[PDB]
């Protein structure tokens, strides 16, 4: 008994260990994206652009390898991966739990990242090289002057300064970026903690049995011997009776499918809208489920045989 | 890889002798502007500076102002000092200053590979509960009699009649340690399967916040002069460090800088133009990588003599090429396609396995 | 607009003499460089994720 | 001594078990070429034509 029980617990603890490893192995397998090529190599995470604009027209006309496949996907992706406005796109990313990515201008993106609730971030480098500029009527007097002015401002780092002023400084967040640093990246104390509480709980239970034990010793049971036999007999009888009640519980399983189905070993029932319930008295249940499951005969019904035997054994035991 | 001498350049002549990004960009510009051309290498081999004394322009920018050439197709930076003497088309390639470090992924055992799977915080609590049980058992069983017992319960602690009280304590404590050692084993297996090795963090701000990893730039150039004149918070501190850092954090040439990064085991970072950096990353032994975004916004352009006929045409040509994705295509051709290294391919390579001694050693000590 | 061949927005107000200069996040495109003049880029960008 | 030696062997046998699990996990990770697309997705195995 001690040997078989040992072999039993050996298998279980081995199973627990092995199983716990797959959940940790896969937990590491997870690799967030980072580049555009990552969006094409996978399909789990949907993605799209604005329904109208240079962004969408870019992929459509792009003859580049990666961007080509991306467009092919978005072109026939269902439901529509394209949004009406930029606000809708951001909202879709914030409500998809990371299942939807949105492609937009880096400038507007970087700004969004610095806005509450600070739940969005730009990943990887840009897909193409663009640039804004000061526009002046063809053949204007301000033409050359403004041109040089822009170059002068950039070299004085005044342009970079301005951007920092309205994008990062103006924030704000300014907090959601310091937490996005991506420091942590290991296991944790959480799971292990649950095992610590059950330990202290066991220690406390023992500290209670110690005092209790002492008290008992001091006291020193004979009363129970007389009324203990009667007590134990009626407890056994009560347990047996309830076991029989449990087996017949017109509810061994409920298979919701909104109707409502509940079954035991004898009846399969259904509650229709609204409230009316009907039952198909069949009595126990081996049927044509092609189960087998590879031997011959025994179940369904096998549970019937074990329950009936249990009650017969309990009756013989109660009597004796 | 803008303009290089072809393999058998000795057996070739004219424009066929050269190959590269700009060499292809030249043919494209010439096709949209409609003209024949003759690729020529600048004499002094410089870009475009202005000697303060003689007030003379040198390099390509020079050959343009003095009528030696009709157009300049090269990685010529669009600067204010040059825009005054010549004409720059719109940028055909935006760039900036980037950071270069050693090849990611390393090793190290330091019995500290055993405290990692199991967090330092967890090793602590498992020790607190350890003495927390040896003290509870100690209360189950005059001053020395308590010492001999505390040493006996500490031996009942150092792990391996029917006093129900302390009995369930030994059982629960056993179930507790069972879960932990199972967790350690499972977690360590995950580690031995994936085995991903991150690295530092991309952010010039990261170079200023720390000192363990030295860093510098070229002893002479716009890169160095950038930090010196930069009034930006982060870049300011960086310059202050490099300005008085000993030994010299500045290198003579770009090759020396790269060599310093490859021979410092990740203790030295080199700051250079993103363009040249990205290219280096695609060269054997593939032990360098660019981290974080650029520090500033620059851009190369096609230079044409002030008030030239090719002015407007070339300008539009550059814009046309970029919109057709032809520029991006060319870069991919000479940087990544023609490359030799690989990053997204090294992570896509699912293969590896072997036990060492490092981790196990920490448990021996 | 392809049909009317009319420019709209800021680029429009420039071509039709409504304004003297346009200071905004106006993208430097070939189609626009033909009708108006663009200074060097004061901010380089692109498409992101 | 018996306690520390026990903790020592505990770590080792745990390491052996974990590592051995990895040698079988990776052994399954390995996939063989099934189609042409497999030749393009990898580089370890060179290939060419006439
Ligand atoms: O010259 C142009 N400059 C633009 C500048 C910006 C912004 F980044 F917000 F400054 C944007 N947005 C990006 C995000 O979605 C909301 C608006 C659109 C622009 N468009 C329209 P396109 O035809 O879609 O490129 C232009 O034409
Ligand atoms: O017009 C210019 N074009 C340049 C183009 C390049 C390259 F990227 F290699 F094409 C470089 N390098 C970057 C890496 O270090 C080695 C040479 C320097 C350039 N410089 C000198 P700066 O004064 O330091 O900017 C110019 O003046």
């Amino acid at each position: 008994v001690g040997g078989v029980w040992w072999f039993f617990t050996l298998i279980i603890i081995s199973s627990y260990t092995a199983n716990l490893a797959a959940f940790l192995t896969v937990e590491r397998m997870v690799s967030p994206i980072e580049s555009a090529e990552d969006l094409s190599k996978q399909t789990e995470i949907a993605y799209g652009t604005l329904d109208s604009g240079s962004t969408k027209e870019f992929f459509r006309r792009s003859k580049i390898a990666v961007f080509d496949k991306m467009w092919t996907y978005m072109r026939s992706a269902e439901p529509s991966v394209f949004v009406r406005t930029t606000a809708e796109g951001v909202a879709r990313v914030r409500k998809s739990k990371g299942k939807y990515a949105y492609l937009l201008e880096s400038t507007m993106n970087e700004y969004i990242e610095q806005r509450k609730p600070c739940d969005t971030m730009k990943v990887g480098g840009n897909l193409d090289s663009k640039g804004y500029g000061i526009a002046t009527p063809k053949g204007s007097s301000l033409g050359t002057p403004v041109n040089l002015a822009v170059l002068k401002l950039s070299e004085q780092g005044l342009l970079d300064k301005l951007k920092n002023k309205w994008w990062y400084d103006k924030g704000e967040c300014g907090a959601k970026d310091s937490g996005s640093k991506e420091k942590t990246s290991a296991l944790s104390l959480s799971n292990v903690a649950g095992v610590f509480y059950i330990l202290v709980g066991g220690l406390g239970l023992a500290m209670l049995v110690a005092l209790i034990e002492f008290c008992y010793k001091s006291r020193a049971g004979l009363f129970d011997r007389g009324v203990q036999m009667l007590l134990t007999t009626v407890g056994a009888f009560a347990a047996f009776s309830l076991m029989t009640i449990a087996v017949g519980t017109d509810y061994w399983l409920y298979s919701r499918g909104v109707v409502m189905t509940h079954s035991g070993l004898w009846r399969t029932c259904c509650l229709e809208g609204n409230f009316k319930g009907l039952c198909k008295q069949i009595d126990h249940f081996p049927e044509d489920a092609d189960y087998e499951a590879d031997t011959a005969e025994y179940f369904l019904r096998a549970v019937r045989a074990s329950s009936i035997f249990p009650i017969l054994s309990v009756i013989l035991l109660f009597m004796g | 890889p803008y303009v290089m001498m072809k393999k058998n350049h000795e057996m070739l002549e004219g424009n066929e002798r050269y190959e590269g990004y700009c060499v292809d960009l030249a043919a494209e510009i010439a096709k949209h502007c409609g003209f024949k051309y003759k690729l020529t290498i600048v004499g002094d081999g410089k870009y475009g500076a202005r000697d303060a004394d003689t007030k003379i322009w040198n390099g390509m920018v020079g050959e343009l102002v003095y009528g030696k050439a009709d157009i300049a197709i090269a990685p010529l930076t669009i600067t204010l000092v040059r825009e005054e003497v010549i004409d720059f088309s719109k940028p055909f390639m935006s760039l900036g200053i980037s950071i270069m470090i050693k090849k990611p992924q390393k090793s190290k055992p330091g019995v500290f590979s055993f405290l990692d799977p199991l967090a330092y915080e967890i090793w602590m609590c498992i020790v607190f509960a350890y003495i927390g049980v040896s003290v509870v058992l100690f209360l189950v069983s005059t001053n020395e009699f308590g010492i001999f017992n505390s040493l006996w319960f500490s031996l009942g602690a150092f792990m391996q009649p029917r006093s129900l009280s302390g009995r369930i304590v030994g059982g629960v404590w056993w179930f507790f340690t069972l879960i932990i050692i199972s967790s350690y084993t499972a977690n360590l297996a995950a580690f031995l399967t994936v085995e991903r090795m991150v690295s530092p963090i991309e952010s010039a701000e990261d170079l200023s916040k720390q000192t363990e990893i030295a860093y510098g730039t070229l002893d002479s150039g716009s890169t160095k002069e950038f930090f010196r004149r930069s009034k930006i918070a982060v870049f300011d501190k960086m310059w202050t460090y490099m300005r008085s850092a000993e030994p010299s954090v500045f290198v003579r040439t770009t090759a020396e800088g790269v060599a310093r990064v490859r021979k410092s085991k990740g203790k030295y970072a080199y700051l250079l133009e993103s363009t040249m950096n990205e290219y280096i990353e695609q060269r054997k032994p593939c032990d360098t990588m660019k981290v974080g975004g650029n520090l500033d916004s620059k851009g190369y352009g096609i230079a044409t003599p002030k008030g030239s006929s090719l002015g407007t045409p070339v300008n539009l040509a550059v814009l046309k090429l970029s919109e057709q994705g032809l520029l991006d295509k060319l870069k991919n051709k000479w940087w990544y396609d023609k490359g030799e290294c690989g990053a997204k391919d090294s992570g896509s390579k699912e293969k590896t396995s072997a036990l060492s001694l490092s981790n196990v050693a920490g448990v021996f000590y």
